[PDB]
C-alpha cells in the first residue's frame, strides 16, 4: 500500500526527532531537534516594509551543525513554553523531508506523534498545510 | 453641583430612609452593603446577603422603615432595621424564576408586584401567616410587569408591561380591603379587573407616572414611545418617541412637564398643556461637572511607549460618552422641593457616586394645562 | 540555507560507515530502503545476496522503457562499470557494492555512484550535445514521460542543444505568476547577466515537436530551454544541468518555503490588529 | 397603494416635489401581501433614483413628520436591495431625511408593526 | 462623477481630476525609507517617509530615482506610492473611474505590458488609455500647432506638432533633467572652502538656486565682472543658525546648457542642438515658425535664459519673418491642467482599452507588437 | 475620498444612536441563564427589528437585534479567488484570535463575507461611545489593510525569478 510509496514513520520528539526508511529495521536516526538564527536585535538601515518581492535579508541554518553557528540563536520547536514557532516547524521539516532526508511527501505515506496533552488549533491550521502544502496522500 | 464615588460601585438601584441618609444599592451580584450621608461623604452602615437573588427593585416605606426586598429568590422579604442590621421579614407569592419591581400600595396597605411568571402576584398581609400570602391575576394578563405606580386612591394600580397592551386594571383584595371609588377610566374595580386600554402594544412598558394628583398618567416603553392618559379630556390618550437614546427613566415634575433621561446619560425636559396628542419637548436639562483644564502628560507619554486607547478624543472625557457621562448612567431622582418646586435632583451611575443638582435656574416661567 | 546534492546525505555516510566497516571486517545489521527523489525515482538499497558481506542499491521508474531506448549505457559502463555490479529484479538496475567490490581508497567512488541520477540524465544529454557539434537538426529527440500532467524531450540544432516541456496548471493564483515573472526573464536578465534561452510558455510548444498556442490562453506551461555554446562548451554546461535536474519540482516545493513565510507579517499584522482592538476603551 | 400615472405625472412635469408627495400616498401598511408593498417600493425608488441632488431638500422641506417617517421607512425598503448603486442616492436621500426628521425617525422605522 | 487625471511622472507628483484649473494631489516623485538604526526601537514608525514627509526626514533616509537607461527601472518602488495616491493622497479607488494614464515617446519596449499588467490586475480600473504630454501644453494655450518644448526632471523633449502629424525624425527626445545639475555645482564647494558639502545638501543647493539663479546675460562680459565683483554674493540661512553668501556660482554653472563640453562631453550647447529639429524638418514652414515657438517647464523659470536662449537661437537663424515666443506664467504648473481639461472632449475616452480587452488575450490585445 | 462613505457610517453611528439598546432582564417564564438572545428570538414586540443595508449593489450589510444581543453581517464587492482564497489564507489564520477578542459571530459567512456577536455584557464592561467610534471604523481600517497584504502578496509574486534565476 502506497501514493507511489509505502508508508514511513517520523517520531517527533521533544528534544530528538528520531526515523528510519522503508525496509530497514531500527530508526536509522535519533537526532537534535534544533535550528540557529541570528537574533542579536540591531534592527538597522535601508528600510523597507509590506513586500515580499526577492530578497539578500535572510540568515539561517538548520539540524545538529546549527549547533555550531555563531550569533546564529540555535532554537528548539520542542515543546516547552515554546510553541509557537510551529509556524517555523514547517520550513524547518520541508527542509528536513526535501533537503535532509531528500524525499517526497506527496508520494509516501506517513505516521507521526503527539502528546496526550495537545490542544488543536496548533494541529488543524497545519493541516491545511499537510495537505496544500505538504499535500500528503495520506497520514496520521 | 456636585459629585463623588467614595467607592465605585455598580448601583443597580438605591433606595432610603424619607431623610435620604442611608443609601441602600442594588449591587453587583449578590453581596451588599449599605451606605450613609456622612454630612456629604459616603461610609458604609450595613451588610446584607439573605435576599440572595441578587437584588432588583425594592419598595423601602422609608417613614415606616420598611425595605419589601426582591429579586432572583423567594426569600422576598421586608427587611426591616431591627436596630441592628436591616434584617428579613417573609412574603409569600406564587410567581416563579424571580421579583423585579415591588410597590406599596400608597398608603402602604399592601403592595403590588411584578413576577419572573407572566403575573401579578397580589400580595396581602396575614397575621395567620406570621406573613404575607397571594392571589394572582395569571389572567386577563398575558405576560408580567417591569414598573409600577398606584394611583393616590391607593387600590387604583397602573403599571408597564411585557404584555405590551397598555392597560388600566383594579386588584381589590376582599381580606384587606374594600374595592375603590368609581374610576372614570372604568369602574368594575373587584380583584384583577381591567378599567381601561389604550391600544398600544408599542414596546414593552418601562415607566409609568401620574401626574401631581394623577388626573392624567404618563407612559414610555424602552422602545421609547413617550405616551398619556388624560381622563378629564374624556379618557384621552397621546403618543409620541424621542429623538435620542434609548430610555433608563422619566418622571412628571408636575401635571405638565417631565423629566427624561437614556442612554444619551443627559437628562432632557419635556413640556405640556391639555392638546391630547400634542405631546411636546424642552431641550437638554444638565450642564457637566467637567472643563476643558484636564490632563497629565507625564502618564500620557508613559503609555504613548504603550498603546492602550493611545489616540486620543473627547468620548474619554466621558469614559466614551463625553460631558463626564461615563460607561452610563444608571438612575435619576429629586431630593427635595418635589414634583411642584423642587429645591435640589441627584443622580447614579456605573461608576458608583452621589450626584446632586442645579434644579432651580430653571424656574423661570408660570402655569400650564390647555383644554386641547 | 536550502541547497542538495546529488549523492544522498542518507547514503554516503552510511555506506562510507559500511565500507569504514567493510575495511575493519564487521558483521551486518538488517538494511533493506526504497524510497524516492526529484524525476519520480523509486530507489532501493539492501544487504543483497544474503550474506554479512554485500550492499545493494537498486531502482525502478516506468518510462526507464522510453530511456534503454538509448545508448547512456556507455558512460555509466565507464563511471560506475569501473564497479563491478548486475540489475536487480524489479528495478530497472541496480549497483552491488559487495564489500569484495570495494577498492583500496574506498571514499573515492562514494560521491560519484551517489551523484549517478544526473549523471545517467548526463550519459544521454551528451548524444543532443554530439547531434549539435556535428551540426545536426531534429536528431534522435528523448521523448520520456517522467511526467505526463506534463510533458516533455530532448533534441538537437546545429548552433545549439535543446530540451521542450509541457505541464497542466490547475490554479489561476499560479497562472498569474506564470505569465508574468518569466516575461520578466523572457524580457528581463540584466542583473543575472548569464542565463542561457528558457521560455516558460503559457499556451507555447515548439513546432518540429508540437506546435504552439496548445493552451487554454495560459492554462498550460510548455516550458523550453536552449542553449547557447556559452553553455555548451565542456563546462558551463555542467553547473546548469545540476540545477534542471531539480528545478520546477525544487521551485514548487519553494513556493510552500514562501507560503509559510509570509505569516510572520500576517502574525505581526493579526498580533497588530489584537493591539488595536482594546483601543475602544 | 401609490398610482403610477399621479407620480408619473408630477415626475415628467418636473413637480419633483409633488412626485414625492404622490408616490408617498396610500402606503400599502394594512396589504399582509409583500407583491403590492414591492410595487409601491418601485414606484418611490424610480422617483428616488429620478431626482437631482439639489432638489432633494426643497422637497424634503415639504414633507411633514409622517412624510418624513414614511419615506424612512421606504429609504430603509430600498437599502435592502443593492443594485446600480441605488444605495448611493438613497444615502444622499437619507442625509436630507435625517436633517429634517432627526434619528428620532430612524428609531421609529425601528419600532414598528406593519411597514412598507 | 469623476475619472481620474494625474501627473503620474517626474519632479513632484501633479495630480487632480479630470476638468479642474489645478493640479492639487502634489509631493515630491521620490521617497526616502530610513538609513539607520531605530535606536528607540519600538517608537511605532512605518519603514518610509514620503516626499515631503522624505524631506521633514531627510536626515533619516535612503532614497531612489534610478538608472539613466529610463527615469527609473524599479518603478515597483512607485509601487508604495501608488497606495500613497490612492489612500494617502486620496482615500480611494482607482478601480472606480476611468482612468488617464501618461507615459514618453520611445520608452523601450517591455512598458506597456508590465504597466497594465498592474493597471487593470491591480489597479482594475473599468477602462483607460496612456497620452503623451506635449500637446497637453497646447490644449491650455487653445492650441494644435507649432514647436514645443519639454525640459523636466525626469527628462527633456522637443516636439513639432501640425494638427496632428507630429514628426517622428524630428521630434527631440532626451534625457535632460534639473536633475542632473548639481553633479558640476556642487564641486565648487571645496573652491568655497566649505569642508562640508553632502548628498542631502543637494536639496538647499538646488534651492538657492531656485531662489536666486538666474543665466548669464554675455557670459565673459559676466566672467569679467565676476572677476571684478560681489555683488554677485547672495545670503543663504543653513539650518543650525549659520548664513553662507554665495553668488558667483549663481549663473556661471548655469552656462552648462551650452557647455555640456564641462564635463568633457562631446554635446553641443542647447539652442544648437535644438535646431536640428527644424532643420530635419520641412523647410517651407520655418518662416511661420517665427511665430510657433512654445516653452515651458519647472526648469523654465529663470531669469536671463529668455533673451539669451532668443539671441543664441538668433545666431543660428536667419532674421526675415515675425517673431513669437510662447512661455507663459506658471508654465511650470500647467501642464496637467490642460491634460485635466482635455477629458472635457469625451471623445479623449474612446480609445480606451477597458479591463475586457486587457483580459482576453492579456493585453496582448495593445502592448508593442503594436504600433 | 469615498465621502458616501460619510454619509454611511455616519448613518450606522446614527443607527447605534436611536438604538444603542441592549440591557438585560434575564427570565419570566423561562430560565434567568441570558441567552444568545439574537439566535433564540422567539417573538417581535419585545425587540428590534432584522435589517440589511446596501452601500451599492454587491456591497451591503445585515444587523439582526434582539433588544440586549446582535448579529451583524458583511459584504464585499470582490469576487476574484486572487481576492478570496487568498486573502482566506488569513481568513483561516484570523479565526482563532477571534478566541482573543471574543465578539466575532467567527466565521467569514458568505452572502456577507463575515458576521459578528453583540450584546449588553460590553456595555457594562469598561467603557461608552469610543467604543463604537473605534469599532465601526476600525472596521474599515481592517480593510484598507487588505491594500496593505495587496503590495505585500504582490510583492511575493515579485519574489519569482528574483530567487531562481536571479541565483545566476
Amino acid at each position: 500500500m502506497a501514493g507511489r510509496l509505502p508508508a514511513c514513520v517520523v517520531d517527533c520528539g521533544t528534544g530528538y526527532t528520531k526515523l528510519g526508511y522503508a525496509g530497514n529495521t531500527e530508526p536509522q536516526f535519533i537526532i537534535p531537534s534544533c535550528i540557529a538564527i541570528k537574533e542579536s536585535a540591531k534592527v538597522g538601515d535601508q528600510a523597507q516594509r509590506r513586500v515580499m518581492k526577492g530578497v539578500d535579508d535572510l540568515d539561517f541554518f538548520i539540524g545538529d551543525e546549527a549547533i555550531e553557528k555563531p550569533t546564529y540563536a540555535t532554537k528548539w520547536p520542542i515543546r516547552h513554553g515554546i510553541v509557537e514557532d510551529w509556524d517555523l516547524m514547517e520550513r524547518f521539516m520541508e527542509q528536513v523531508i526535501f533537503k535532509y532526508l531528500r524525499a517526497e511527501p506527496e508520494d509516501h505515506y506517513f505516521l507521526l506523534t503527539e502528546p496526550p496533552l495537545n490542544t488543536p488549533e496548533n494541529r488543524e491550521y497545519t493541516a491545511e498545510i499537510m495537505f496544500e502544502s505538504f499535500n500528503v496522500p495520506g497520514l496520521y | 453641583m456636585a459629585y463623588h464615588s467614595f467607592l465605585v460601585e455598580p448601583i443597580s438601584c438605591h433606595a432610603w430612609n424619607k431623610d435620604r441618609t442611608q443609601i441602600a444599592i442594588c449591587p453587583n451580584n449578590h453581596e451588599v452593603h449599605i451606605y450613609e450621608k456622612s454630612g456629604n461623604k459616603w461610609v458604609q452602615v450595613h451588610e446584607l446577603k439573605e435576599h440572595n437573588g441578587q437584588v432588583t427593585g425594592v419598595d423601602w416605606a422609608p417613614d415606616s422603615n420598611r425595605i419589601v426586598t426582591c429579586g432572583t429568590d423567594r426569600n422576598a422579604y421586608v427587611w426591616t432595621l431591627k436596630g441592628r442590621t436591616w434584617k428579613p421579614t417573609l412574603v409569600i407569592l406564587r410567581i416563579n424564576r424571580a421579583a423585579r419591581c415591588v410597590r406599596w400600595a400608597p398608603n402602604e396597605k399592601k403592595f403590588a408586584v411584578g413576577s419572573g411568571s407572566r403575573v401579578i402576584s397580589i400580595c396581602y398581609f396575614e397575621q395567620e401567616n406570621d406573613w404575607w400570602v397571594c392571589k394572582h391575576i395569571k389572567k386577563p394578563i398575558r405576560s408580567t410587569v417591569l414598573s409600577l405606580d398606584w394611583h393616590p386612591n391607593s387600590v387604583l394600580l397602573a403599571a408597564g408591561s411585557c404584555d405590551f397592551k397598555c392597560r388600566i386594571f383594579s386588584a381589590y383584595i376582599k381580606e384587606v380591603e374594600e374595592r375603590p371609588a368609581p374610576t372614570p377610566w372604568g369602574s368594575k374595580m373587584p380583584f384583577g379587573e381591567l378599567m381601561f386600554e389604550s391600544s398600544s402594544s408599542c414596546g414593552w412598558v418601562h415607566g409609568v407616572c401620574f401626574s401631581a394628583n394623577g388626573s392624567r398618567v404618563a407612559w414610555v416603553s424602552h422602545d421609547s414611545t413617550v405616551c398619556l392618559a388624560d381622563a378629564d379630556k374624556k379618557m384621552a390618550v397621546a403618543t409620541l418617541a424621542s429623538e435620542t437614546l434609548p430610555l433608563l427613566a422619566v418622571t412628571f415634575i408636575t401635571e405638565s412637564s417631565l423629566v427624561a433621561a437614556g442612554h444619551d446619560c443627559f437628562p432632557v425636559l419635556f413640556t405640556y398643556d391639555s392638546a391630547a396628542g400634542k405631546l411636546s419637548f424642552g431641550g437638554r436639562l444638565d450642564v457637566p461637572k467637567q472643563s476643558s483644564q484636564r490632563g497629565l502628560t507625564a502618564r500620557e507619554r508613559f503609555q504613548n511607549l504603550d498603546k492602550k486607547a493611545s489616540s486620543e478624543g473627547s468620548a474619554a472625557a466621558g469614559a466614551g460618552l463625553d460631558s463626564l457621562h461615563k460607561n452610563s448612567v444608571s438612575q435619576i431622582s429629586v431630593l427635595s422641593g418635589g414634583k411642584a418646586k423642587c429645591s435640589q435632583f441627584c443622580t447614579t451611575g456605573m461608576d458608583g457616586g452621589m450626584s446632586i443638582w442645579d434644579v432651580r435656574s430653571l424656574e423661570s416661567a408660570l402655569k400650564d394645562l390647555k383644554i386641547v | 540555507m536550502i541547497l542538495l546534492e546529488v549523492n544522498n546525505r542518507i547514503i554516503e555516510e552510511t555506506l562510507a560507515l559500511k565500507f569504514e566497516n567493510a575495511a575493519a571486517g564487521n558483521k551486518p545489521e538488517a538494511v533493506e530502503v526504497t524510497f524516492a527523489d526529484f524525476d519520480g525515482v523509486l530507489y532501493h538499497i539492501s544487504n543483497p545476496n544474503g550474506d554479512k558481506t554485500k550492499v545493494m542499491v537498486s531502482i525502478s521508474l516506468k518510462f526507464y522503457k522510453e530511456l534503454q531506448a538509448h545508448g547512456a549505457d556507455e558512460l555509466l559502463k565507464r563511471v560506475y562499470g569501473s564497479y563491478l555490479v548486475n540489475p536487480e529484479s524489479g528495478y530497472n538496475v541496480s549497483l552491488l557494492y559487495d564489500l569484495e567490490n570495494l577498492p583500496a581508497s574506498k571514499d573515492s567512488i562514494v560521491h560519484q555512484a551517489g551523484m549517478l541520477k544526473r549523471n545517467c540524465f548526463a550519459s544521454v544529454f551528451e548524444k543532443y550535445f554530439q547531434f549539435q557539434e556535428e551540426g545536426k537538426e531534429g536528431e534522435n529527440r528523448a521523448v520520456i514521460h517522467y511526467r505526463d500532467d506534463e510533458t516533455m524531450y530532448v533534441e538537437s540544432k546545429k548552433d545549439r542543444v535543446t530540451v521542450v516541456f509541457s505541464t497542466v496548471f490547475k490554479d489561476d493564483d499560479d497562472v498569474v505568476i506564470g505569465k508574468v515573472f518569466m516575461q520578466e526573464f523572457k524580457e528581463g536578465r540584466r542583473a543575472s547577466h548569464t542565463a542561457p534561452q528558457v521560455l516558460f510558455s503559457h499556451r507555447e510548444p515548439p513546432l518540429e515537436l508540437k506546435d504552439t498556442d496548445a493552451a487554454v490562453g495560459d492554462n498550460i506551461g510548455y516550458i523550453t530551454f536552449v542553449l547557447f555554446p556559452r553553455h555548451t562548451n565542456a563546462s558551463a554546461r555542467d553547473n546548469t544541468i545540476n540545477l534542471i535536474h531539480t528545478f520546477r519540482d525544487y521551485l514548487h516545493y519553494h513556493i510552500k518555503c514562501s507560503k509559510a513565510y509570509i505569516h510572520t507579517r500576517m502574525r505581526a499584522k493579526t498580533s497588530d490588529f489584537l493591539k488595536v482592538l482594546n483601543r475602544a476603551r | 397603494g401609490p398610482d403610477e400615472g399621479e407620480v408619473d405625472s408630477c415626475l415628467r412635469q418636473g413637480n419633483m416635489t409633488a412626485a414625492l408627495q404622490a408616490a408617498l400616498k396610500n402606503p400599502p401598511i394594512n396589504t399582509k401581501s409583500q407583491a403590492v408593498k414591492d410595487r409601491a417600493g418601485s414606484i418611490v425608488l424610480k422617483v428616488l433614483i429620478s431626482f437631482k441632488a439639489n432638489d432633494i431638500e426643497k422637497a424634503v422641506q415639504s414633507l411633514d413628520k409622517n412624510g418624513v417617517d414614511l419615506l424612512m421607512k421606504y429609504i430603509y425598503k430600498g437599502f435592502e436591495s443593492p443594485s446600480d448603486n441605488s444605495s448611493a442616492v438613497l444615502l444622499q436621500w437619507h442625509e436630507k431625511a435625517l436633517a429634517a426628521g432627526g434619528v428620532g425617525s430612524i428609531v421609529r422605522v425601528l419600532t414598528a408593526r406593519k411597514t412598507v | 462623477t469623476t475619472a481620474l487625471v494625474c501627473d503620474n511622472g517626474s519632479g513632484l507628483v501633479k495630480a487632480g481630476f479630470a476638468g479642474d484649473d489645478a493640479p492639487r494631489a502634489v509631493f515630491p516623485s521620490i521617497v526616502g525609507r530610513p538609513r539607520h538604526q531605530g535606536v528607540m526601537v519600538g517608537m511605532g514608525q512605518k519603514d518610509s517617509y514620503v516626499g515631503d514627509e522624505a524631506q521633514s526626514k531627510r536626515g533619516i533616509l535612503t532614497l531612489k530615482y534610478p538608472i539613466e537607461h529610463g527615469i527609473i527601472t524599479n518603478w515597483d518602488d512607485m509601487e508604495k506610492i501608488w497606495h500613497h495616491t490612492f489612500y494617502n493622497e486620496l482615500r480611494v479607488a482607482p478601480e472606480e473611474h476611468p482612468t488617464l494614464l501618461t507615459e514618453a515617446p520611445l520608452n523601450p519596449k517591455a512598458n506597456r505590458e508590465k504597466m497594465t499588467q498592474i493597471m487593470f490586475e491591480t489597479f482594475n480600473v473599468p477602462a483607460m488609455y496612456v497620452a503623451i504630454q506635449a500637446v497637453l501644453s497646447l490644449y491650455a494655450s487653445g492650441r494644435t500647432t507649432g514647436i514645443v518644448l519639454d525640459s523636466g526632471d525626469g527628462v527633456t523633449h522637443n516636439v513639432p506638432i501640425y494638427e496632428g502629424y507630429a514628426l517622428p525624425h524630428a521630434i527631440m527626445r532626451l534625457d535632460l533633467a534639473g536633475r542632473d545639475l548639481t553633479d558640476y555645482l556642487m564641486k565648487i564647494l571645496t573652491e568655497r572652502g566649505y569642508s562640508f558639502v553632502t548628498t542631502a545638501e543637494r536639496e538647499i543647493v538646488r534651492d538657492i538656486k531656485e531662489k536666486l539663479c538666474y543665466v548669464a546675460l554675455d557670459f565673459e562680459n559676466e566672467m569679467a565682472t565676476a572677476a571684478s565683483s560681489s555683488s554677485l554674493e547672495k545670503s543663504y540661512e543653513l539650518p543650525d543658525g549659520q548664513v553662507i553668501t554665495i553668488g558667483n556660482e549663481r549663473f556661471r554653472c548655469p552656462e552648462t546648457l551650452f557647455q555640456p563640453s564641462f564635463i568633457g562631453m562631446e554635446s553641443a550647447g542647447i539652442h544648437e542642438t535644438t535646431y536640428n529639429s527644424i532643420m530635419k524638418c520641412d523647410i517651407d514652414i520655418r518662416k511661420d515658425l517665427y511665430a510657433n515657438n512654445v516653452m515651458s517647464g519647472g526648469t523654465t523659470m529663470y531669469p536671463g535664459i529668455a533673451d539669451r536662449m532668443q539671441k543664441e537661437i538668433t545666431a543660428l537663424a536667419p532674421s526675415t519673418m515675425k517673431i513669437k515666443i510662447i512661455a507663459p506664467p506658471e508654465r511650470k504648473y500647467s501642464v496637467w491642467i490642460g491634460g485635466s481639461i482635455l477629458a472635457s472632449l469625451s471623445t479623449f475616452q474612446q480609445m480606451w482599452i477597458t479591463k475586457q480587452e486587457y483580459d482576453e488575450a492579456g493585453p496582448s490585445i495593445v502592448h508593442r507588437k503594436c504600433f | 475620498m469615498t465621502a458616501t462613505l460619510r454619509p454611511y457610517l455616519s448613518a450606522v453611528r446614527a443607527t447605534l444612536q436611536a438604538a444603542l439598546c441592549l440591557e438585560n432582564f434575564s427570565s419570566q417564564v423561562v430560565e434567568r441563564h441570558n441567552k444568545p438572545e439574537v439566535e433564540v428570538r422567539s417573538s417581535k414586540e419585545l425587540l428590534l427589528q432584522p435589517v440589511t443595508i446596501s452601500r451599492n449593489e454587491k456591497e451591503k450589510v445585515l444587523i439582526e437585534g434582539s433588544i440586549n444581543s446582535v448579529r451583524v453581517s458583511i459584504a464585499v464587492k470582490q469576487a476574484d479567488e486572487i481576492e478570496k482564497i487568498l486573502c482566506h489564507k488569513f481568513m483561516r489564520f484570523m479565526m482563532m484570535r477571534a478566541e482573543n477578542f471574543f465578539i466575532l459571530r467567527r466565521k467569514p459567512v458568505e452572502g456577507y463575507d463575515i458576521s459578528f456577536l453583540i450584546t449588553n455584557f460590553h456595555t457594562e464592561q469598561m467603557y461608552k461611545h469610543k467604543l463604537v467610534d473605534f469599532v465601526i471604523h476600525f472596521m474599515e481600517e481592517i480593510d484598507k489593510e487588505i491594500s496593505e497584504m495587496k503590495l505585500s502578496v504582490n510583492a511575493r509574486a515579485r519574489i519569482v525569478a528574483e530567487e531562481f534565476l536571479k541565483n545566476f
